[PDB]
RNA sequence: UCAGUAACGUGAAGCGGGAAAAGCUCAAAUUUGAAAUCUGGCAACAUUUCUUUUGUUGUCCGAGUUGUAAUUUCAA
RNA sequence: AUUGGAUAUGCCAUAUAAAGCGCUUUCGAAGAGUCGAGUUGCAGCUCUAAAUGGGUGGUCAUCUAA
RNA sequence: ACAAUCUUCUCACAUGAGGUGUUGAACGAAAAUUUAAAUUUAGUUUGAAAUCGAUUGGUGAAAACGGUUUUACCACUUUGU
């Protein structure tokens, strides 16, 4: 188990290694794209590609889906603000009547009963 | 979501935008076909759905509830209010302690819908809004399908044209113009 | 234990209990947490264009040509990080790369075992970073093996001369004897 | 012990350093020369 | 099975407070403080630049009241900034309160504009905002105005008995507008994270903006509740 | 045919004479001014030994930088 | 009736492209437990290469395997 | 969030008036000021470089009990509308 004999890579080589000259296709527009553009450009004249504005506005008439075709080809107990049958509570004014906060828990319980409670 | 989190988790913001527009959405057409055969039977079971449509249309925006669906809850109930007013379908109305319970009759079936007062409501922190958002989606289709039927029955537009300027001024049923189709 | 897990912990430990040659020993000593969060911050400007939105700019390039306009006469030479193993070996031999990044988990380790020796010889400052997949996220790939900056614009040249100086001073200036001795056998 | 850390980003205060060095232990004295 | 549903909910209550109490004392990386000494230096420069030789305001006119919301905050803010935040009643970010537009208000509107966004309130939007987020400081407690009886009890001296009468004294801001806002605790417009991306972004709040949003402030209110 | 010949009872091959003759494809050099490559899913357009066959175009994943195309195979 | 390669002709094509050969003050990458030696019945076992190198034939000629 | 608000003119009038903002360190000139001290202050240099060298006038903002400690560009329009 000796150490690492870096006899060669000890120093630094200053030159590049491959000597073939720089090709001309690294100093100009990518001619593979220029061929690729002409395939898309031709496709517009034949009308197979919807263009960039057409990329935008044909998405906008969609996503409006609210029933665009026809599919078909206990009660109250006389309880109010001034109910005199019994003496809940009696409210003199409608503006003085508060908000019954139990309706949210009651309607959800009725909704959950049809799906979880048996019948 | 295990493609979006792959997109969001690798920093690619643009594919995170390109897939939420094509977020896959099921259709509520064939699930209302078989469970309610008759429109009159659908009229018979339109009370709880319209009541739920009138329920969440006045509260604030919740995380599990849909802010865009709140506009759907506002549009569907107004269309139910405009079409019933145009057909004079409302017969009985009581101003009970809970609110204004409207009893109407459209296409033969007498339907009663309870509507509460517009008060400063608060979150109950006990009703499963996840179960509510699912149940409201089941009620969102019936509100529109009936509007697809009632407006066709009354000759109006399904959905009717809504005046945003009158909606921004809070005109109610006057915003949703019941133009005859 | 399942049939494969008792291998999955043992090839973890046999890389530890055996004698790692100094060529492979440097592939576990790795660039730290801190200085491996700024390298990827500089690179996150020079990502290759996502193949979906390179086409997006190509339909916007090919629509004006179909009318008569153009942009090829005014198209400036692009920039990005340069990736792929065979393209980055030739970017070092030609002394074009300026920061080579080597993954620490290439499965056949011979794929990158000549790179810390080639970067030492050609004078290209190098660092071994974690998680080949972390490089893969940079260039919209599953697993990358190596990257390379060969040319940032004039905007980040002053940033790049500083961040390399963090790479030599932490990886190359340190880690100078653990690359020159055997590893493993813990 | 004492330390003289150089090449700090300009504007860094002893209030910034004592807020960070106290996470390493006790910070008895600090001097940001000016 | 409500008993098991409550017990599991009771078991859910204990785990929520445990992780909130265990996640504490996060270490501050060396990047955070140096930026804090810079962002505070930026705010100090922004204050003196807007104060010295800049004693004029824009004050978008044609509105007796304005909608100003602190969309964010400054960590270890300046003493003048925090006191102004205490003066503007926006002590916490994402708080909602409408204020009367004035030359002195515009000075405050230009004082915390780096940390708050201003605008103009819509007519029907405020009618729903009070109906949705009307929570007055009833006996010092931010209780909602669910009934007009309590509205008539507290604002009886201000001749306000109903929310519509309160809104009429707020839109057409009368002498009781200042007292009604004094009795009312500010609302809280926490941005709603709806889509799956809203819960993943790094410290994002559905992309709020800074400055005089104007009609966009009503649009922000449109998405607020 | 060489030839039952060289070589060691076994046993060729070169040359020559005929029949037929058509050449080539990768790996190894960076497309780096741009994975230009391909399978697959869906939808349109065709098309047929064929309603049974075989493709093109659009679109969305996916494969692929541990290398898919263009280029080159020493005759260069 | 199915089918062949053609001939003429009609419409399309996309060619900002591709190819032959001069001309080079430039470069020119070439396949390993294989070749090879030792050794048991072209295989087995032991060992294990190189770049004007390597192979097969008379210093030369001729070829370019894995 | 190592993201962030430093001025890609303004105002008047058509001529004005403004536009407050710049690493550190080393180096070194000869003059003017200002009130012995300060101010302006050539030319330099250099990696956002560094290894003791801190000067010390004035203004007040919060805790605290009229002292006291805390600001890390509080500067004379002088530290919390």
């Amino acid at each position: 188990y000796p150490d690492y004999d870096d006899f060669f890579t000890n120093t630094v080589r200053e030159t590049p290694l491959s000597s073939a000259p720089e090709p001309k296709r690294r100093f100009a527009p990518s001619k593979h794209e220029q061929k690729r553009i002409l395939q898309l450009a031709y496709a517009i004249r034949k009308g197979r590609i919807l263009t960039s504005e057409q990329r935008a506005e044909r998405e906008r008439e969609s996503q409006s889906n609210y029933a665009d075709h026809d599919l078909w080809a206990p009660p109250s107990h006389e309880e109010s603000y001034n109910p005199p049958e019994e003496y809940p509570k009696k409210y003199k004014s409608l503006r003085v009547v508060p908000a019954y906060s139990n309706l949210i828990k009651e309607k959800f319980e009725r909704c959950l009963d049809l799906y979880l409670a048996p019948r | 979501a295990r493609k979006l989190s792959k997109a969001l988790g690798k920093g690619e913001l643009e594919t995170a935008k390109r897939l939420e527009a094509r977020k896959p959405t099921y259709s509520l057409d064939h699930i209302i076909k078989e469970r309610y055969p008759t429109f009159h039977d659908a009229l018979k079971d339109i009370d709880d759905a319209l009541s739920m449509l009138f329920l969440f249309s006045t509260m604030p925006v919740t995380d599990k509830i849909g802010a865009a669906t709140v506009a759907n809850c506002e549009r569907l109930c107004a269309e139910f209010q405009h079409y019933v007013i145009r057909s004079n379908s409302l017969r009985k109305a009581f101003l009970s302690i809970k609110g204004i319970y409207y009893q109407a009759e459209i296409f033969g079936e007498q339907i009663t819908w309870i509507v509460p007062y517009k008060f400063a409501q608060s979150v109950p922190t006990d009703v499963d809004f996840r179960i509510m958002h699912t149940f409201l989606e089941f009620y969102q289709a019936l509100m529109g399908f009936v509007n697809f039927k009632l407006y066709n029955t009354l000759g109006l537009r399904y959905p009717p044209k809504i005046d945003v300027a009158k909606s921004e001024s809070a005109a109610g049923l006057a915003a949703y113009e019941l133009e005859e189709s | 234990w399942p049939e494969y897990i008792r291998l999955q912990r043992r090839r973890k430990i046999l890389n530890l209990r055996l004698k790692v040659p100094p060529a492979i020993a440097q592939f576990q000593k790795t660039l730290d947490k801190n200085t491996a969060t700024q390298v990827f911050k500089l690179l996150n400007k020079y990502r290759p264009e996502t193949a979906a939105e390179k086409k997006q700019r190509l339909v916007a390039e090919a629509e004006a040509v179909a009318n008569g306009k153009s942009a090829q006469d005014v198209s400036k030479k692009p920039y990005n990080v340069k990736y792929g193993l065979n393209h980055v070996v030739a970017l070092i031999e030609a002394k074009k790369a300026k920061l080579v990044l080597i993954a620490s988990d290439v499965d056949p380790i011979e794929l990158v075992v000549f790179l810390p020796a080639l970067c030492k010889k050609m004078g290209v400052p190098y660092a071994i970073v974690k998680n080949k997949a972390r490089l893969g996220t940079v260039i919209h790939q599953k697993t990358a093996a190596v990257l390379a900056v060969t040319e940032v614009r004039e905007e980040d040249k002053n940033e790049l001369a500083s961040i390399v100086s963090a790479v030599d001073a932490n990886f190359s200036a340190k880690y100078d004897e653990s690359r020159r001795k055997w590893g493993g056998g813990i | 012990g004492v330390l003289y850390v150089g090449r700090l980003p300009h504007g860094f205060y002893e209030k910034q350093m004592r807020m960070y060095f106290s996470q390493f232990g006790p910070v008895l004295r600090l001097r940001m020369s000016r | 099975n409500e008993r098991t549903r409550k017990e599991r909910v009771e078991q859910a209550i204990a785990k929520k407070e445990a992780q909130k109490k265990n996640r504490k004392e996060t270490f501050k990386r060396a990047e955070t403080f140096i930026n804090n000494y810079r962002q505070r230096e930026r705010e100090r420069i922004r204050l003196n630049r807007s104060a010295k030789n800049k004693g004029d305001i824009f004050v978008p006119d044609e509105t007796k009241l304005l909608f100003v919301i602190r969309i964010a905050g400054v960590k270890n803010m300046p003493p003048k900034i925090r006191k102004v935040l205490r003066l503007l009643r926006l002590s916490r970010i994402n708080n909602a309160v409408f204020v009367r537009n004035n030359k002195a208000v515009a000075q405050m509107l230009r004082i915390v504009e780096p940390y708050v966004m201003y605008g103009i309130p819509n007519l029907h939007s405020v009618r729903e905002l009070i109906y949705k987020r009307g929570f007055g400081k009833i006996n010092g407690q931010r209780i909602a105005l669910s009934d007009n009886a309590l509205i008539e009890e507290a604002l009886g001296k201000y001749d306000v008995i109903s929310i519509e009468d309160i809104i009429h004294e707020i839109y057409n801001v009368g002498s009781h507008f200042k007292e009604v806002t004094k009795f009312l605790w500010p609302f809280t417009l926490t941005p709603v994270k709806h889509s799956l991306m809203e819960k993943k972004v790094k410290h994002f709040n559905e992309g709020r903006k800074a400055g005089y949003c104007g009609e966009e402030i009503n649009e922000l209110i449109k998405k607020q509740v």
